[PDB]
């Protein structure tokens, strides 16, 4: 409340009220009382020696990747604040969102970034900025992590509460050096930096006593974390973290979370993933961001937000633009979901991304599944049969699967018909070779294990010893990791448990014992219940030559998804055999049907859903029909509700 | 000259003087005072006073008139000129008297 | 209390010489912790004392480089490198740790010159004074070096010690010598009882006192 | 830098009151201290009665409590000191100094106490007297006895005879001052030329006396 | 007569919801102002039940015991139990059995019958802030790193190890005579 003169050797005069009112809400009083101007050097030094201080770093040169692209030719610049229904239509029309109004929605909230709590009160002037935060707590709230961030720097704070109540705290600051928060008292940044780059730096903030407590179980690879954080792109980085969690939720990670170096490391990496996206949009200098980039980046965060919610119950407040959700919703009104799979692969993924970003947690617009199912269907007719998918196709189905996965969380059916179709196609694609590839990706941690159509299938006959048979027999692979992949895989298809596996199909209530179900084939106007359960309330009961031992193999057609009063009585029906059937067929014939291949002793082996002429021609022409093995049979499931065995051809 | 720091809020302060690191063998001290005469100056901790102002200018980078944008840089460099190390073994009460 | 001891009490120096002055303390002079509060002052003749060195050996503002404090613990020393005229005076020292501070003796810094004997002169009482009922004898000891000197009044051969008042002068700005008047105050009656009044000056230069006397006649 | 100002000298009678002021003007730091000390003519420094104007706290000694008190004025920082029931032995010069060193001293205030009324000086000539020779150069003198207060100035032939002159410091006897002055004169210039004594006591009169045998 | 059928296709879907096109940013987000989340953990405090404590009698069965050493029959619970809830899980497992604390001489024996993957609670605990002890007593060197109060062992455990959250499910080490 005046003007102050500052001399040192000329002299300067710094004006308040002026400037102070030009920039709100400065308070050069709380800061004055914060800086502690009557602090004797003895008191200051004692405060300096409390904070952990690092050796430093000599360089570690790193290059920032080209994340956001240049403005895409004649794009329609969109204002997140004022996204009116004014055309801007079509997946092909170039579009970009203005960075300023977009950043205003991402960091809409405001709060205190730098607490008054120890040890932060010693090192930092308390800061009040626009921010977003990722937060979580575990072990009965005894271990907490908060990842508060701006568009300029991140700060992840760990906090552990012992039994006695001692609270140990450790904070990691990441961002551009110049953009780092303001330092209080004698502290300089070089002494606290654990990794530095041309423009970026990773700072650690804690006390010597606290750092001693964390270092017994938490030895970060600060160098590697920093490299990844800088050198990677926002989407590529967000996906690196996503896999970690997905592969961690199975194999029993987050039901009993551990205070491990890897576990605690990932928590911070979650923070960076959300920070990198916002940091990229802010570091544009009043420009616009292409929509194809936004879709891919915010899809990764949307998928990453659900996984941290399921695993840790984490919360995200920020990095959510409703204007983007609005824009993604309009574009989905332009294309027909029933034929989405008829589009380019690039445009397929582009739409499926906007689908999840535009319609977060489904249950509202149940038409998203039609798109995802149009993609898997178009993908299924061109895919070579019984093969282990492909890198590109696995990536495309992974995107489309999240709209399906979320509907499976809801106990409601969510427009059944298509959801059953998507699951039946997924069932046809889980063959012996797809499983082996997924397992190999879990043993090596590669991309093959992140997603498989076999996860969302209607196949419940996969046991441990059955997956062990399909496991990589390579001697070079780690015997341990192979044994775990089978457990992890098997842990992803748990029935009563898991909760993302069944019950939406009306035909499931017509079953007596759920643990005896082997597979469900929902065809048009009929769904078959393949099980070892005799008491299944269907329309008929076929029994296929099983063999002594085994349990039994029943095929119970449920006509129109309406149960029967009770299970059929009397000896089950015999599957009629067919020989008067030629290998050459010029039409379809068999469209709408399912073709099953089981082994008398080993059980079911392959499933095919004759969806088009291309699929059937692959069955006949190829060496699929091999009658040399007596213990193998081929069952034909008709939409009429009949079952038949193909015993030979002309 | 140089003082001792022992324990007037910010509002009645007209001038504030900062020493270099050579003036007092490495210590960072300041002088707070109010505007025949005899001005009584309250002494303060330099690094905390210097750090205080630096935070002000940064927080208001959009309000600098060009005269303050220069002040920011001078407050830096000076701040780093003081070695917080090489202070553990030095006598902190060099300038104390104790009644 | 905390006594303090300076030596020498008088230090004759020529211009350009080197001076050394100690201030031995009775008690340690450490506080918080190795901050020894010992200070040196200089009182030029006729002026207010001023600070020279504080905290054992820190040059106060305006003090030339030739001044330097030394020593620690309980025995210390002040040193003047090449004495100048403006450095003559009295050098005190003080401690501020224990209450009271206490000061030191003085250590006068004086000019050194060649030995000179005093020129003694005795004056019998003045006619005007006896008319007033009083008689005071005067004895001037003028221009001698060093300053140390004592007088003995002998009346009829018997030493006199009652009723004598002495005055000494400072170093003459030019002669660099000293001077001293010794006035023996008596009564007109008591004066007219003894005949011989003697003024004896014992000095360094003279192994035999200088005697200047007179007889009432 | 701190500069101090002290009250003028005061001629006081034993039992009266003298109040000295020490005005501080310059630049200092908070909780500064003002110290008081006295020295008798020809003697060293003694006591250290500290007062902090702001704080007001005071540290005297075994003396100068009842034998002195220390006030202060914060409006201008004057730090008063006074003392009444004063004996002879405490006639002296009282110094005021700022700082814990003490850094900056004041010109001082000399207070002389004595139950003596102003008394003009009596002048007597100091002639060598008969039965004396005094060859080459004769030394004459002037006796100034029984005056109060100080000072007095003794000159010879009114400004002449500047070289070879001594004027001794005043001694106290019977509670009145007294001093002598000497002049060394070549025998050829006396009694051939008149030599007179010019004693001045601006508190009253000046006497002129002629040197005669 | 094998009548041709048509290709499988997706079932039509209803057009999407409208979308606003209305609804302010304040209706989408809350209050703008925020207070970062704090957590008040409810720290339970444990003490020896005193039922159950060490067993008084000395019975053992040879057909169902994991292994023997000297004169102690050892058992591993087939059911996963919380550390605190294993004093019961064992007193009711077999007659005169208690929650054992592996002494240095016997600790290696217990780690040899454990796989590389599995863990095992043990009866070494901290009543307060001093002296670890079992139901038999004694002083145990514990690799303390967390808030303490409960310990487990593993294949390569030279000493009992403290745990951060002792509501986790592990088998339990229990002994008879
Ligand atoms: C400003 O400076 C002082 C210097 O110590 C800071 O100090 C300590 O504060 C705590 C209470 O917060 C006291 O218990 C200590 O006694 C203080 N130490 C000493 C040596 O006095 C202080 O934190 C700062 N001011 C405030 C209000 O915190
Ligand atoms: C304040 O103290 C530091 C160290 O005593 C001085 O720092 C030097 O600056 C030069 C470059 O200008 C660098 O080579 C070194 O960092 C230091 N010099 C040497 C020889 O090590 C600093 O100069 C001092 N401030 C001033 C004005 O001199």
């Amino acid at each position: 409340l005046s003007e102050v003169k500052l001399h040192l050797d000329s002299h300067y005069t710094i004006p308040w009220t002026e400037l102070m009112a030009k920039v709100p809400g400065l308070s050069p009083e709380a800061l004055w009382r914060e800086a502690n101007v009557t602090e004797d050097l003895a008191s200051m030094l004692n405060r300096y020696k409390l904070i952990y201080k690092t050796s430093g770093t000599l360089g570690i040169a790193l290059a920032e990747p080209v994340d956001i692209p240049a403005v895409s030719e004649g794009s329609m610049q969109v204002d997140a604040s004022k996204v009116h229904p004014g055309v801007i239509s079509g997946l092909n029309s170039p579009a970009c969102m203005l960075s300023a109004p977009l950043e205003k929605q991402l960091f809409y909230y405001i709060g205190t970034m730098l607490p008054n709590t120890r040890p932060h009160s010693y090192v930092f002037y308390q800061l009040r900025c626009h921010l977003s935060y990722v937060a979580l707590s575990i072990n009965g709230d005894k271990f907490q992590y908060t990842g508060a961030m701006t568009s300029k720097f991140l700060m992840g704070t760990y906090k552990r509460v012992t039994e006695k109540g001692d609270e140990h705290v450790l904070s990691l600051v990441f961002g551009k050096t110049k953009d780092l928060p303001d330092l209080r008292g004698p502290f300089s940044y070089p002494s606290l930096t654990s990794a530095q780059s041309g423009d970026y730096s990773l700072v650690i903030v804690t006390t010597f006593v606290h750092y001693a407590n964390f270092h017994n179980y938490f030895v970060p690879n600060l160098k590697d974390m920093f490299s990844r954080a800088v050198t990677m792109t926002a989407a590529s980085y967000a996906r690196y973290v996503l896999q970690k969690l997905v592969l961690l939720e199975m194999k029993g990670g987050c039901r009993e979370p551990e205070l491990d170096t890897e576990t605690l490391t990932t928590m911070f990496e979650v923070s960076v993933a959300f920070f990198k996206v916002g940091h990229a949009v802010g570091e544009t200098g009043n420009g616009c961001v292409d929509l194809r980039w936004l879709a891919k980046s915010f899809f990764e965060l949307t998928v990453l937000k659900d996984i941290i919610g399921i695993c840790y119950g984490a919360t995200v407040k920020g990095m959510q633009s409703y204007g983007l959700e609005r824009l993604a919703a309009m574009l989905m009104a332009t294309v027909k979901m029933e034929e989405l799979g008829h589009l380019t692969t690039e445009k397929q993924e582009y739409a499926l991304r906007l689908a999840t970003v535009g319609y977060p947690k489904a249950g509202v617009y149940s038409g998203l599944i039609g798109g995802a199912t149009s993609v898997l269907l178009s993908a299924y007719n061109r895919h070579p049969l019984f093969q282990p998918l492909h890198t590109v196709m696995r990536e495309t189905l992974f995107i489309g699967s999240h709209v399906v996965l979320r509907e499976l969380r809801l106990n409601v059916t969510t427009q059944g018909p298509n959801l059953a179709l998507y699951q039946l196609l997924s069932t046809a694609l889980c063959s012996a070779l797809e499983i082996g590839e997924v397992l190999r990706g879990l043993a090596l941690g590669t991309e093959s294990g992140l997603f498989s159509p076999c996860y969302l299938s209607l196949r419940f006959d996969l046991t441990r010893d059955k997956l062990l048979s399909m496991a990589p027999q390579e001697a070079t692979l780690d015997q341990a990791a192979v044994s775990n992949a089978v457990d992890g895989f098997l842990g992803r298809l748990s029935l009563e448990r898991e909760d993302r596996d069944a019950w939406h199909l009306p035909a499931y209530k017509c079953v007596d014992r759920l643990d005896k179900v082997l597979m469900i084939i929902p065809l048009i106007n009929v769904t078959f219940i393949i099980s070892s359960d005799r008491e299944v309330r269907g329309s008929a009961l076929y029994e296929a030559s099983t063999t002594y031992l085994s349990s039994s193999l029943f095929l119970s057609p449920v006509i129109m998804n309406k149960c029967s009063q009770g299970a059929v009585a009397g000896e089950p029906r015999q599957i009629p055999k067919i020989q008067n059937f030629t290998r050459t067929q010029k039409s379809c014939i068999f469209c709408g049907f399912a073709l099953l291949s089981y082994d008398e002793k080993e059980g079911l082996e392959t499933t095919t859903y004759i969806t088009s002429q291309e699929v059937q021609n692959s069955i006949l022409s190829s060496n699929y029909f091999d009658f040399d093995n007596l213990h193998v049979h081929y069952l034909l499931l008709t939409t009429n509700g009949t079952v038949m065995e193909i015993a030979g051809l002309y | 000259p140089c003082c001792h720091v022992t324990q007037l809020a910010l509002e009645n302060i007209s001038d504030i003087y900062l020493v270099s690191n050579q003036t007092c063998d490495g210590f960072s001290l300041a002088s707070l005072n109010s505007p025949n005469q005899l001005v009584i100056s309250r002494c303060a901790n330099g690094l905390n006073v210097v750090s205080f102002f630096i935070s002000i200018l940064k927080r208001s980078s959009s309000a600098l008139t060009g005269h303050l944008r220069e002040l920011l840089t001078t407050l830096e460099t000076l701040y780093g000129s003081f070695s917080v190390e090489d202070l553990f073994g030095a006598n902190l009460n060099r300038y104390a008297w104790h009644r | 209390d905390i006594v303090i001891t300076q030596t020498p009490l008088s230090l004759p120096v020529s211009l350009g010489d080197q001076a050394s002055i100690s201030c031995r303390s009775s008690q340690s002079l450490l506080h918080s912790n190795g901050n020894t509060y010992l200070h040196w002052y200089l009182q030029r003749p006729g002026q207010s004392p001023k600070l020279l060195i504080y905290k054992v050996s820190n040059r106060f503002s305006g003090v030339p480089d030739r001044f330097s404090g030394s020593g620690s613990g309980t025995d210390f020393t002040l040193m003047i490198n090449r004495v100048e005229a403006e450095d003559l005076g009295v050098y005190f020292c003080s401690q501020s740790i224990h209450v009271p501070r206490t000061f030191g003796g003085g250590t006068k810094l004086e000019i050194k010159r060649a030995d000179a004997a005093p020129t003694v002169s005795i004056f019998p009482p003045s006619s005007e004074q006896l008319t007033s009922g009083g008689a005071s004898v005067v004895c001037f000891l003028n221009n001698f070096y060093p300053k140390d000197i004592n007088v003995k009044w002998k009346i009829d051969g018997s030493e006199r010690q009652n009723g004598v008042l002495n005055s000494w002068t400072d170093q003459d700005s030019k002669d660099s010598t000293y001077s001293m008047s010794s006035t023996l105050t008596l009564t007109k009656d008591e004066y007219e009882r003894h005949n011989s009044y003697t003024c004896e000056a014992t000095h360094k230069t003279s192994t035999s006192p200088i005697v200047k006397s007179f007889n009432r006649n | 830098e701190v500069q101090l100002e002290q009250s003028g000298p005061e001629l006081v009678k034993p039992g009266a009151s003298v109040k000295m002021s020490c005005k501080a003007s310059g630049y200092t730091f908070t909780d500064y201290v003002i110290s008081w000390v006295k020295q008798r003519t020809g003697q060293g420094l003694e006591w250290i009665g500290e007062i902090y104007p702001e704080s007001g706290n005071t540290y005297y000694n075994e003396k100068f409590k009842g034998e002195a008190t220390l006030t202060a004025d914060k409006s201008s920082n004057t730090a008063y000191m006074q003392l009444s029931r004063l004996t002879s032995e405490d006639s002296a010069v009282y110094f005021c100094a700022e700082g814990y060193a003490m850094d900056f001293w004041g010109q001082g205030t000399s207070v002389t106490v004595s139950s003596a009324k102003t008394t003009p000086p009596s002048v007597y000539p100091l002639a060598p007297g008969s039965a004396a020779q005094t060859n080459s150069m004769v030394t004459l003198g002037c006796l100034v006895k029984g005056y109060f207060p100080e000072p007095v100035t003794v000159t010879w032939n009114s400004g002449s005879l500047s070289s070879g002159v001594h004027t001794f410091p005043a001694v106290l006897q019977s509670d009145l001052y007294t001093l002598s002055s000497s002049v060394t004169v070549p025998s050829s210039t006396w009694p051939s030329e008149t030599v007179t004594c010019n004693v001045a006591h601006p508190a009253s009169s000046t006497k002129v006396d002629k040197k005669i045998v | 007569t094998w009548v041709p059928k048509p290709n499988v296709e997706v079932w039509p879907v209803d057009p999407p919801p409208p979308v606003n096109f209305n609804k302010t940013a304040e209706q989408e987000y809350g209050d703008k102002e925020v207070k970062l989340p704090h957590w008040t953990p409810t720290l339970h405090t444990f003490q020896v039940p005193q039922n159950y404590t060490k067993a008084n009698c000395t019975y053992c069965n040879t057909r169902e015991y994991t292994f023997s050493y000297k004169g102690c029959c050892f058992y591993f619970t087939k059911k996963k139990h919380t550390w605190n809830g294993c004093f019961q899980a064992c007193a009711e497992l077999y007659p005169c059995t208690y929650f054992y604390g592996p002494t240095p001489d016997i600790l290696p024996v217990v780690t040899r019958n454990l796989n590389a993957i599995e863990s095992l609670w043990v009866g070494v605990y901290r009543v307060g802030e001093g002296n670890w002890t079992s139901l038999d007593g004694g002083t145990f060197k514990v690799y303390q790193i967390f808030g303490s109060h409960c310990t487990y062992v593993s294949k390569f455990s030279t000493v009992p190890v403290s745990h951060h959250e002792c509501s986790f499910l592990k088998p339990c080490l229990c002994v008879s005579q």
